RNA sequence: GCCUGGCGGCCGUAGCGCGGUGGUCCCACCUGACCCCAUGCCGAACUCAGAAGUGAAACGCCGUAGCGCCGAUGGUAGUGUGGGGUCUCCCCAUGCGAGAGUAGGGAACUGCCAGGC
RNA sequence: CCGACUUACCAACCCGAUGCAAACUGCGAAUACCGGAGAAUGUUAUCACGGGAGACACACGGCGGGUGCUAACGUCCGUC
RNA sequence: UCCUCCUAAAGAGUAACGGAGGAGCACGAAGGUUGGCUAAUCCUGGUCGGACAUCAGGAGGUUAGUGCAAUGGCAUAAGCC
């Protein structure tokens, strides 16, 4: 019948700038929706809740593709 | 001791006679042999379980394995699944002695070997036939049961050499003296 | 087959690890034989092992691959590791059930020293 | 035989092949796994009457482009979509 | 007639049409209607120039319908405001590029081949080329 | 230097399949288990003690490109910026330039430690 | 008929060729956008705070579209 | 009023009486940790288990599952015990 609704979202992309300045956390790709394809792997423990990937240290973001099933890996080293 | 006596007695001449095989092991050692039951959607039953005791633990006192439909896939009333599937496997070497007492209430008796049971054959390493007869009963009452009891019997090796389907049982279940 | 449900197993543990960071002391254990290594963080650098594939432990144990066996191996990576001078070393299962050989080799790690 | 006359290509590109197609030609390339690609331009007309005899595809031909002889196949045919002309012819040497 | 029997969604957007033909090349049989210029084929009129084919003809040979009308167009009715709502599917169309050979035929002759064409182009609104000769 | 075991890097040029090869160097089958632990039953699964036998399965290595996989130069589609013709589309200067295919490549390389020669 | 069945249709499926998708993606541009380093130019244009507003009824044209009939000096968006 | 996709122009955002759907809950386990396991489907042998009810092997990689719509994720399966 009637099919005029629609849902309101924000911000479903990265931000990593990588210069900026943050200390630590910064949600670098927040409201991704997912854990897999881009996960946390050089500054520890990411990925806690709505899978939301924050840094851990100060430094620039870091993008790579490893694994055996070429995933996405979000890296964050200091200067 | 049974399976060192089997293993002294008409296994080792298979090795080289018929097909040579280039070690001890490459003849198709008898597995691990499980009879499956196939009771319906009557779940109000008890006899399932002491059956399965029955036929298990004539000996020994094992239990058997019950679980429900977990594939959960029917055109019938059931979605999720009562207990339906009993799986049975037996321990150690009364697997060999239930073949044992199979083979000897089978051979001298035509009774097990009442017709064509065996017209089935296999090469592709599973042959399975329903019994639909008893082989020890553990009480003295050998018939007890009202039902027939057609469960499958599954016996898992590769039956690519005939002598299991000439020497211990044949197709047309004749036993044979001289 | 076993081998490969054995790596799926040790998965969590090992890439829980490398990501922590840690020196990790690492178990593969055969029904003839019993190996350990310590690993650097990194993962492609080793610092000692310890087996009894090696005469120097193995002409002490009638069998390779018992219990006492595997604490005998247990105090040998622990005393290499303790003249190496590194410590706070992190067990990794990698996919056996902690139990067994592996207990043994484990409270021995405990007992000669080498904290976890 | 079926001998064509080709010449060397003076500039690659998206405008450098449409001002050709627009001078009555079309761009073409020479390979053949063992000796780098050598980008040819020939008279348009010439490929046409010498393609609508279907044995282009068959037997192999001849280039003379600037003094050398490539004996070579045809590969595949680039034509324009809504129009008997081409836009490009691909060279296997054989 | 010549729609899809199941859609996903049942009505979709009008869109632009793209740049040039896909599937250019005679395939199926010896010749086929190469369409020129942009258009709308609709169902009743590949229908109707089929026919055409078919009685020019005379259920000799094999005709392939290479097109498909798998887009709903609709239209609003007769006295209706505009607003509320897209209209309900009227009726189906194929979008076709130039170049995108709509029909085909192998069986007939050239002759008859050109006449049955000559009736499916006069009952179509998209022109036809002309190159004619045998396939390899 | 050769052959294996463990942990890694790069993630199919790293995979599947065919034919061959190695045996207390090693690895894997294998005997027994109400000794410790275990099976929603089962010492197939997981553990313990190990001695016979085996390369059969499996693992590893080498030829096989039969398929997977990678894949250029060109050309094509598209497009940023100027300009032009217009039934909804396109052309020209200029810069960037695919995808699919084609020629082909391809049945890995390398790091630390331990064992037998 | 546990042999005359197994054809003049689906051989459910699968293989080869050809198409089609805003709510398909085993691929994938140009551009935009974010962040670094460099020169040159620009009345520091940029940011913060404080005083004072207006405005929140927009129109056409080019490009990307939804709707409409690829109708409208139609309507609703993005950008100039 | 609140979710999901598309229009939405490969950063966000972006309208319409535009095109399709869902929510006003549920769970003391369907939360935590530890330990374990891998699916949907095809086939041959087998009980009036016939095409599917439970088998036992190969193929077959997630083509099933997520308490509930759609999207994004999963083998560390976040799925199952």
């Amino acid at each position: 019948g009637g099919s005029t609704r629609n849902g309101r979202d924000s911000e479903a992309k990265r931000l990593g700038v990588k210069r900026f300045g943050g200390e630590s956390v910064l949600a670098g790709s927040i409201i991704v929706r997912q854990r897999g394809t881009k996960f946390h792997a050089g500054a520890n423990v990411g990925c806690g809740r709505d899978h939301t990937l924050f840094a851990k240290a100060d430094g620039k973001v870091k993008f790579e593709v490893k694994g055996p099933k070429n995933r996405k890996f979000i890296s964050i080293e200091a200067e | 001791a049974k399976l060192h006596d089997y293993y002294k007695d008409e296994v080792v001449k298979k090795l080289m006679t018929e097909f040579n095989y280039n070690s001890v092991m490459q003849v198709p050692r008898v597995e691990k042999i499980t009879l499956n039951m196939g009771v319906g959607e009557a779940i109000a039953d008890k006899k399932l379980l002491d059956n399965a005791a029955a036929d298990l633990a004539a000996i020994s006192g094992q239990k058997p394995l019950i679980t429900k439909a977990r594939k959960s896939v029917a055109g019938f009333k059931i979605r999720q699944g009562y207990p339906i599937g009993c799986k049975v496997t037996l321990r150690g070497e009364r697997m060999w002695e239930f073949f044992e007492r199979l083979i000897t209430i089978a051979v001298p008796r035509i009774r097990d070997f009442r017709g064509l049971s065996a017209k089935s054959f296999d090469g592709r390493g599973n042959y399975s036939m329903g019994v639909r007869e008893q082989i020890i009963f553990p009480e003295i009452d050998y018939d007890k049961v009202d039902r027939v009891r057609g469960l499958d019997i599954t016996i898992t090796t590769t039956a690519k050499s005939d002598e299991e389907g000439r020497a211990l049982l044949a197709a047309f279940d004749f036993p044979f003296r001289k | 087959d076993k081998k490969s449900a054995r790596i799926r197993r040790a998965t969590r543990a090992r890439r829980k690890l490398q990501e922590l960071g840690a020196t990790r002391l690492v178990v593969h254990r055969t029904p003839r034989h019993i190996y350990a290594q310590v690993i650097a963080p990194n993962g492609s650098e080793v610092l000692v092992a310890a087996s009894t594939v090696e005469k120097a432990i193995a002409e002490q144990l009638k069998y390779t691959g018992n219990k006492d066996a595997a604490a005998a191996v247990g105090k040998a990576v622990a005393e290499r590791a303790l003249e190496k001078g590194i410590k706070d070393v992190s067990f990794d299962r990698s996919g056996f059930q902690y139990h067994g050989r592996v207990q043994a080799l484990a409270d021995a790690a405990r007992e000669a020293g080498l904290q976890f | 035989m079926f001998t064509i006359n080709a010449e060397v290509r003076k500039e690659q590109g998206k405008g450098a092949s449409r001002r050709l197609r627009a001078a009555n030609k079309f761009p073409a390339i020479i390979y053949g796994g063992k000796e780098a690609p050598l980008a040819i331009e020939l008279d348009h007309d010439k490929v046409m009457n010498m393609q609508a005899k279907a044995e282009f595809y068959s037997e192999v031909l001849t280039i003379v482009v600037d003094g050398k002889e490539i004996k070579v196949k045809a590969q595949d045919v680039q034509r324009h979509p809504y129009k008997p002309k081409l836009q490009h012819i691909d060279f296997v040497r054989a | 007639m010549l729609q899809p029997k199941r859609t996903k969604f049942r009505k979709m957007h009008k869109g632009r049409n793209r740049g040039l033909a896909q599937g250019t090349d005679v395939s199926f049989g010896s010749f086929g209607l190469k369409a020129v210029g942009r258009g709308r084929l609709t169902a009743r009129q590949i229908e109707a120039a089929r026919r055409a084919m078919t009685r020019a003809v005379k259920r000799q040979g094999k005709i392939w319908i290479r097109v498909f009308p798998d887009k709903p167009i609709t239209e609003k009715p007769l006295a209706v405001r505009m607003g509320k709502g897209k209209g309900n599917v009227e009726y189906w169309v194929a979008l076709i590029q130039p170049g995108k050979v709509l029909y085909e035929m192998d069986g007939v002759p050239e002759e008859l081949a050109r006449e049955a064409f000559k009736l499916a182009a006069a009952k179509l609104p998209i022109k036809t080329t002309f190159v004619t000769k045998t396939v390899m």
